[PDB]
């Protein structure tokens, strides 16, 4: 594994499970797991109401308000058609599926579902992607804290988004590591021509701060994103969008394997060390 | 007491510190006799030196069963287990080398490695408050021993300890009990002055035997 | 753990170190009449799908001999029985291999020989060698309405998947 | 209640029973072209026993002075005349120049060594260790 | 539950792994600890060229490693991927911001115990993590008897899932030493038997897949009889009902072949108590081993020990197998102290616990323990490992 | 002439007056005594009696006694009778374990040096049944390392970790009343220091005697050999080596030397008399086990003795080191084929 | 890259073969005791010079040999930052492994990186001079070992940023 996935397997391979079973005439058996995901993002899937052949999916996000400030249930409405319901109290958003109703492709219409933590998201960047398009320059920024010490800051420049992250390495040493890939990152050109630009600011912030205040510190560090026309547009709106809101586990991910390679390379000369030591003896 | 007559038929046909198993206590002799007034005894010998050890290496990983496992690792004391000289020392040797720690066999087959904690476990004899004790350790008791007794002749008693038992053979008990008795002979004679001690009289004993063979005439 | 016989009486005879056990049958032999029900030989059909998986087995009684040497013949008869096409077909090789000559206590080719008593004399010889004989005999065709099915030709696989498990790990065929 | 060992009557403790070398004839022979006369003077009549660093410091500078003094092809030919005696000596003050960065002082120090050794083989570093005489 | 989010719990046997969330009755996925690796010299990422579990056993273009033998680690950089990919795939969860609870089986060693944390800390920015033994986890696994209350830690686990039987006496939430005893009859053991008994019955059996068979009709079918013989003439005698037939789909044959299911459903869980039925090598039955290894310990603890006797594991599972037990060491042991009675103390209580979570029963008991907030005390932090040492695991203080 | 017995170091050894079998310590609490048969090694007993290493091994000749001595402070007389051996309790009174011991050229009084900073003279009475012991602490202070006899019976030389090589008297009321005819001094009392180091070498780690004792040879830590000769009014002679300092060494006769060490391999050294100085000269190990070095041993060679002939005309010596290896060399076959040696 | 390596090694390998060769010492003031006297330094007679062997102001080695026992200790070469955290992490991760090393300290004397402590009991159980080559390797191993990993992370970052650069 290289990438990170977009999609939610644990949501993917239970409700997969439970449908292809449903429709084989099997009665539904009790399912309960509070399970979570990436970042500050609950899950829930029940049997409501005292009900039983009801299932549904449901996402608790302490920073829900910012993204639902942002057209995040005007698009979720059109999303999942008829599949929206309201909230199973502390979840933000509630799914809610009836097995005596399910169409005739569940690996087509549960891919979907599980794509949660992607589709609250898709919203805020859809939106400045349609802004560019449009050439709206009078539309403020989009400050959206998804981290309790974690910050992203979308705009739509004149033909050209920009998607800023602020992220926060507690571990100080995660700093050096974390910088080298950024070094790598910067000569991308060098090897894609179509790549989105990418910047990088240690503990202050490019342009920012501001108005409004910016994270400061030995252990903050800020990543831009420079997304172009031809990534925002029609054909790349999507991909572009599940691609980019995957970007800080990914490199949290990276850094972590890095160490762990780190850890196997070390081990690989420690105990051949040994091997020698001892080759000395009968 | 009615037990002790199928014991004898069926078969046949200074000052001094004791330990065997159960518990050592100093015994001082002045002329042919003890001293009734005298031979404090101590509430801790080998039992306690193991079930210390067993408690320690719980903290150190090896999950012992306490009432189970008691004569192997009683066994195990017998064998590595020593008394630390200089306990700053012995733990600075612990904390940054290998050289005491050693590995022993199990019964069954297992190899398990043990360190600081052979000098730790013989040193509640010493600081008995590591075990949850009102005592005062076998140092300070003996001390408190001879300069109890009597004035005439202390000196002569010091220049004769004595140890004697299975439980006081680890190694540098003697050296030990020399110096921290040199230590309680300066810091409960002459609040400092570390320049009238070269002047000492004290040597441990304990030798190489087991045979209490008692007589004389007949 | 394996299973005994419980038919051992006070009164219970003996030919040898076996037990002379009473049995309901027209073959000939000196086995005396039974009265009761059952018998060794039913004992030893009703216990044998179990008993046949056990490698050891305590002998507690001088029934217990006998008990294992009709469970042995039934392992004997199963392979007979495997392959034949007809219940009535099957009786008439029980017959034969009943009547046959199998060792006996005190031969070669008799497993057991220290834990069975030889025949001492030419008499107790005869007479254990028609005892086990009248003991062959009635375990065959008793067995035949169990393995045989009220369809003709139709070796009960749940008889024959038995043909080579080995009670006690012995043969009398060995 | 304290170290009381060091105190024992038993004890071992070195005896210093029985300035520095010559600043002088550090000079005339340093040199109007004799590199090797200025190292044979330099190593003469060393301190120790002096408990006072100061001193000892002193002869070490000089004597460091004087190494640096060197070029890479002629110390080669000075260090070969030196009796057994003289290669330990020096060896010593190599040594007290590996204890301090006095600049590339160390560079030449590791040619100072190679062929220092050359002259009394290893034994002679086993002395600088085993010695109660400090430099 | 806790602070809003949920703490992780992981249980890597040899060979299934069971993980999951705290809270959660039943782990969230059980897969093989199987890890695939290439082996076409590390170049960048070629170390992260893997796959693991089912995807493990699969990709022919990789090649299937085991970690786990016996019980202990014995390959840590596999496991580490392993590790990596547990996180960051399956779990979907943190492990900056998400409590860790490993596990470890009795009979571990102090450093297996550092090198969990050295991986887990050093690696992952966990904030804290916890190593719970396996068999006292199947302990507390179990509380949930009738009526009412009544928590102890001091019991008998006998442990037999898939690999091997293991029978670890545990006292006062301590596991004994020298007190576990093992099995050469286990699942994987039970499936052969059944298999060797079908195969010399019935026909037209799968070629390169002829355990399968076997292996289903184990857990679906089978079930634990009382008395041998008796059932035997059940079955010979109101067949059609207690014979029953499965069926099923030939897998590299491709052949829809039903069979008939009888003697095995009982005969093969039988083994049990009758090693020498499949084992030529080993005859002594489990309740005499159960019986050995609670003579083995402590005088004291013995009677108590007998008194709470606790299963783990999906070989546990057949119905009645429990009920089994209690006939055969009763019996047992009152016949041991009727020997000692009538050659001149009360009879000694036997229970055996058996809960509706045994498959899983670790991950279980994992997941109820984690779920306190008395677990964020004895956890060992963030802070500790930075400053003290991965030292700090050698010793998990019990709780519960 | 090497051969390879066990995988550790051999801490000590020793040859019974007749060189036919050979007592050695593996860093164990027992001694194993093995012999020659022909063309190969029989093992015949392995005495066991110390709680500590054993350190030192001596055996004498005449009574054909064997003493051991070892860090468990203790030392036991062994003897003969029937099969098993059978060794005698002595109490040493020192908190030490002992370093060496050796018993004399008549064989009538061994000594053993130890950590107790003292040196041990230990005696048999027939008063009590025991066997006593004197001590000779002055001047020594610190371990006592190797320890020689005088072929007189009454002088003792001591290595000694104070870096001072020493030479003591061991008047004893119970052999005879005056001391016998030597250079050194003429009054030798019961606990005399006869000779002090010179020089600050490093710790003396061996000592022999010139066959007449009017000589004696030592070789310090800081690979340097001294010889001090009281017949010359007290020489200082010394030489130092360009490789590993030395440890174990013995006469061959007066003029030359043999002595082996941390270097591993056994070297020579003669004495010219007239200039009275020492000079080198190798160096016997031109080019069983393994092989790692070119000479016959694999590590530091700690012990060396004279098998016959005595100190005026060694024949052959046996060399042990930390390599578990014990080789025997014969110094006269050979000798002319080494196109290069001195010899007297 | 050297430039002046060599002498330095060498040097560092003379001062080892002159500093090692040590006995079996029974501890002379603690009764039945055979501590490390370079450790211990109870007795000052049976401590060596303590010598030192640096190329430079932050490369050097310390030795200060004893009668039983000897003390290695090393600094290395730590140019940026990332040198420093990855010699941090590897010199600590070996320490650990320190009772498997046996001739390994569990910490580094104050000034140095890593620190040694052969004692006569390895002497005694592998050949000293196949102990000394260990150490020269072991430097050259160990300053070339973390270049090699500093050369892996620069590279597969570049990886890193390739895969998901491209898939744009």
């Amino acid at each position: 594994m290289i990438l990170l996935e977009v999609n939610n397997r644990i949501i993917e391979e239970t409700l997969a499970l439970k449908f292809e079973n449903a429709a084989a005439g099997n009665k539904p058996e009790a399912v309960e797991v509070t399970f979570a995901d990436f970042d500050g993002v609950l899950y829930h899937i029940s049997n409501p109401n005292g009900d039983k052949t009801k299932v549904m999916v449901s996402i608790s996000l302490k920073f829900y308000k910012e993204l639902q400030a942002h057209g995040a249930d005007e698009l979720l409405k059109r999303v999942y058609g008829s599949y929206l319901v309201n909230p199973e109290s502390g979840y933000n958003v509630s799914l809610l599926y009836d097995l005596e109703n399910l169409p005739a492709s569940k690996d087509s219409i549960v891919h979907q579902a599980g794509m949660l933590k992607r589709n609250c998201f898709a919203s805020v960047f859809e939106k400045y992607f349609q802004f560019q398009e449009e050439g709206k320059e009078g539309e403020n920024r989009a400050v959206i804290h998804y981290r309790d010490d974690e910050t992203m800051y979308v705009e739509s420049k004149k033909d050209r988004v920009t998607v800023v992250f602020s992220t926060v390495f507690k571990d100080d040493d995660d700093v050096v590591i974390g910088k080298v890939f950024m070094q790598e990152f910067k000569e991308g050109r060098r090897a894609s021509h179509t790549a989105p630009q990418v910047l990088f600011s240690h503990r202050e912030p490019p342009l920012e701060l501001k108005d409004t205040d910016a994270a400061v510190g030995d252990n903050i560090g800020y990543i831009t994103f420079v997304l172009f026309p031809r990534h925002t547009n029609a054909s790349a709106r999507d991909n572009t969008i599940n691609l980019i809101h995957t970007f800080r586990d990914y490199l949290h991910y990276h850094i972590k394997c890095s160490k762990a390679y780190i850890h196997t390379r070390m081990r690989a000369k420690t105990s051949d060390f040994l091997k020698v030591l001892n080759r000395a003896r009968p | 007491w009615d037990d002790m007559k199928h014991l004898w038929d069926y078969t046949f046909g200074g000052v001094v510190v004791d330990s065997g198993d159960g518990v050592t206590h100093i015994c001082p002799v002045y002329e042919g006799f003890s001293l009734p007034h005298l031979t404090r005894r101590l509430d801790i010998a080998g039992r306690d030196i193991t079930r210390y050890l067993i408690k320690l290496l719980l903290l150190r990983g090896y999950a012992f069963n306490h009432s189970a496992d008691f004569e192997t690792v009683r066994m195990i004391k017998e064998k590595l287990c020593y008394v630390g000289y200089n306990i700053e020392q012995e733990q600075k040797l612990a904390l940054e080398t290998t050289v005491l720690v050693e590995s022993y066999t199990l019964p069954d087959g297992r190899i398990i490695k043990v360190g600081g904690e052979r000098f730790e476990a013989p040193e509640a004899l010493f600081q008995p408050h590591l075990i949850n004790v009102e005592g005062v350790g076998v140092a300070e008791l003996l001390f408190n021993t001879i300069q109890a007794a009597d004035i005439d002749t202390r000196s002569e008693f010091y220049k004769h300890i004595v140890l004697s038992g299975g439980s006081t053979m680890y190694p540098g008990l003697p050296s030990r009990l020399e110096r921290e008795l040199k230590q309680l002979y300066l810091e409960r004679v002459l609040k400092g002055d570390v320049e009238k001690l070269s002047k000492f009289k004290i040597r441990i004993e304990d030798p190489p035997r087991r045979k209490h063979m008692v007589f004389l005439g007949g | 753990p394996a299973y005994h016989s419980s038919l051992m009486d006070p009164d219970t005879k003996l030919i040898g170190n076996m037990a002379l056990l009473p049995i309901r049958s027209q073959f000939k032999g000196p086995a005396p009449r039974e009265t009761k029900d059952t018998d060794i030989v039913d004992e030893a059909i009703y216990y044998f799908k179990a008993n046949v998986f056990f490698k050891n087995y305590e002998i507690k009684n001088e029934a217990d001999r006998t008990l294992i040497y009709i469970t042995l013949y039934i392992s004997e008869c199963l392979k007979k029985l495997q392959k034949c096409n007809s219940k009535s077909q099957g009786e008439k090789e029980m017959y034969t291999l009943g009547i046959t000559n199998f060792p006996i206590p005190g031969e070669p080719g008799f497993p057991l020989n220290a834990i069975y008593a030889k025949p001492a004399n030419k008499q107790e010889d005869e007479v254990m060698r028609a005892y086990l004989q009248q003991l062959r005999q009635e375990t065959g065709l008793r067995l035949c309405e169990k393995v045989f099915d009220p369809q003709n030709d139709k070796p009960s696989k749940w008889w024959t998947c038995f043909v080579k498990r080995q009670f006690m790990n012995k043969s009398l065929s060995g | 209640f304290v170290d009381v060992d060091e105190y024992d009557e038993n004890k071992f403790v070195d005896e210093d029973d029985g300035a520095g070398p010559d600043e002088g004839e550090v000079d005339s022979c340093l040199r109007q072209g004799n590199m090797t006369a200025a190292l044979q003077a330099a190593l003469k009549n060393p301190p120790i026993n002096t408990k006072s660093q100061a001193v000892k410091d002193r002869a070490g500078s000089i004597v460091l002075k004087v190494l640096i003094s060197f070029k890479a092809n002629d110390i080669e030919k000075a260090v070969q005349s030196l009796d057994k005696n003289g290669v330990d000596l020096l060896m010593k003050y190599i040594y007290k120049g590996f204890e301090s960065p006095s600049d590339n002082s160390s560079a030449v120090l590791l040619q100072w060594h190679e062929k220092a050794l050359a002259a009394g083989g290893v034994g002679s570093i086993v002395r600088v260790l085993t010695a109660r005489k400090t430099v | 539950m806790a602070g809003r989010l949920p703490a992780c719990v992981v249980d890597c046997g040899t060979g299934y792994t069971k993980l999951g969330y705290a809270g959660n009755t039943e782990p969230q996925f059980i897969i093989p600890s199987c890890i695939a690796i290439k082996e076409s010299v590390m170049k960048g990422v070629d170390d992260l060229d893997f796959f693991i579990g089912d995807e493990a056993i699969e990709k022919p273009t990789y090649a299937t490693k085991w970690p786990i033998r016996h019980g202990i680690v014995e390959d840590w950089d596999l496991m580490e991927r392993f590790m990596e990919q547990v996180i960051f795939k399956y779990l979907r969860a943190e492990p900056e911001d998400h409590y860790f609870l490993l596990t470890e089986p009795p009979l571990n060693t102090p450093e297996n115990r550092e090198y969990t944390a050295e991986i887990m800390f050093e690696s992952f920015n966990v904030p804290g993590l916890y190593i719970a033994v396996q068999a006292v986890l199947a302990l507390a696994a179990s509380w949930t008897s009738r009526q009412v209350g009544e928590r102890t830690l001091t019991g008998t686990v006998i442990d037999s899932g898939d690999g091997v039987t293991h029978v670890i006496p545990v006292a006062e939430g301590y596991v004994i030493g020298s007190c576990i005893k093992h099995i050469p009859i286990a699942g994987r053991d039970i499936t052969y038997f059944i298999q060797q008994l079908l195969r010399d019955r019935e026909v037209g059996i799968p070629p390169e897949q002829s355990l399968e068979t076997a292996k289903a009709v184990k857990e679906r079918y089978s079930y634990v009889c009382p008395d041998l013989v008796k059932e035997f003439n059940k079955y010979d005698t109101d067949g059609s009902k207690w014979i029953k037939q499965y069926t099923g789909i030939n897998a590299i044959s491709k052949k829809e072949f039903s069979i008939d299911v009888g003697y095995e459903r009982f005969l093969g869980p039988e083994i049990f108590f009758h090693p020498e039925f499949a084992n030529p090598d080993f005859t002594q039955p489990i309740s005499e081993v159960v019986d050995e290894v609670i003579q083995n310990c402590p005088i004291d603890v013995r009677r108590p020990l007998y008194k709470n006797i606790v299963l783990s594991g999906g070989s546990t599972m057949f119905r009645d197998f429990g009920r089994r037990l209690q006939r055969d060491l009763k019996r047992t042991v009152d016949a041991r102290l009727k020997l000692s009675e009538e050659l001149s103390p009360k009879p000694i209580d036997v229970q055996v616990i058996t809960h509706h979570m045994q498959r899983y029963a670790v991950w279980f008991g994992g997941s109820m323990l984690a779920s306190t907030p008395e677990f964020y005390q004895v956890c060992h932090t963030k802070k500790d490992y930075e400053e003290i040492g991965p030292s700090i695991c050698r010793h998990n203080p019990v709780f519960g | 002439a090497y051969h390879s017995f066990l995988v550790e170091p051999i801490s000590c050894h020793a040859w019974n007056k007749d060189r036919t079998q050979i007592a050695i310590c593996p860093n164990n609490h027992e001694v194993h005594i093995y012999e020659k048969s022909g063309n190969k090694w029989v093992q015949v007993h392995e005495l066991k009696e110390h709680n500590g290493q054993v350190t030192g091994v001596d055996w004498a000749p005449d009574s054909n006694r064997i003493v051991t001595c070892g860090t468990d402070r203790n030392a036991y007389v062994w003897t003969l009778k029937g099969r098993t051996w059978k060794p005698t309790l002595v109490i040493l009174r020192i908190n030490r374990a002992a370093r060496c011991v050796r018993w004399a050229p008549n064989e009538k009084k061994f000594a053993v040096g130890s950590g107790s900073r003292v040196i041990s003279i230990c005696y048999f009475e027939q008063e009590n049944d025991w066997w006593v012991c004197k001590h000779i602490k002055k001047p020594i202070r610190s371990t006592v390392l190797s320890l020689d006899w005088h072929p007189n019976s009454v002088l003792l030389a001591a290595g000694s970790c104070d870096f001072k090589c020493r030479i003591f008297s061991a008047y004893i009321k119970e052999v005879e009343e005056r001391p016998a005819p030597t250079p050194w001094g003429s009054k030798m009392p019961f606990g005399e220091l006869m000779f002090e180091s010179s020089s600050s070498c490093g710790w003396v780690h061996g000592v022999c005697f010139s066959a007449n004792g009017s000589r004696v040879a030592w070789v310090s830590h800081d690979s340097t050999v001294c010889l001090a000769d009281a017949d010359k009014k007290m020489a200082v002679a010394t030489l130092a080596s360009e490789t590993l300092p030395l440890l174990a060494v013995t006469f061959i006769t007066e003029s030359s030397l043999v002595a082996a060490g941390h270097d591993c391999f056994p070297v020579l050294f003669t004495y010219d008399s007239a200039a009275g100085k020492l000079s080198f000269g190798g160096r016997l190990d031109v080019p069983a086990a393994g092989a790692g070095l070119d000479s016959l041993h694999k590590n530091s060679v700690s012990q060396i003795s004279v098998l016959s002939g005595g100190k005026a005309k060694c024949s052959q010596f046996c060399t042990t080191g930390m390599d578990g290896g014990m080789s025997i060399w014969d110094v006269r076959s050979l000798e002319s084929a080494l196109k290069d040696l001195k010899i007297v | 890259m050297t430039a002046t390596l060599r002498p330095y090694l060498s040097a560092v390998r003379a001062t080892l073969q002159a500093a090692l060769c040590l006995e079996n010492f029974s501890s002379q003031v603690v009764e039945r005791h055979n501590k490390p006297e370079v450790e211990v330094r109870s007795s000052k007679e049976l401590l060596l010079q303590p010598v030192t062997i640096s190329r430079n102001e932050k490369e050097k080695v310390l030795i200060e040999g004893s009668i039983n026992s000897v003390r290695v200790s090393i600094a290395v070469k730590q140019a940026d930052e990332i040198e420093k955290i990855l010699c941090h992490k590897f010199m600590r991760f070996m320490m650990m492994r320190a009772e498997n090393f046996f001739i390994l300290r569990r910490k580094p004397v104050e000034g140095y990186d890593i620190s040694f402590l052969i004692t006569n009991f390895h002497t005694e159980q592998m050949y000293k001079h196949k102990l000394v080559d260990f150490v020269i390797h072991f430097m050259e191993e160990i300053d070339k070992e973390i270049s090699e990993m500093k050369l892996s992370v620069n590279a597969r970052a570049r990886i890193v940023a390739e895969e998901f650069l491209k898939n744009f």
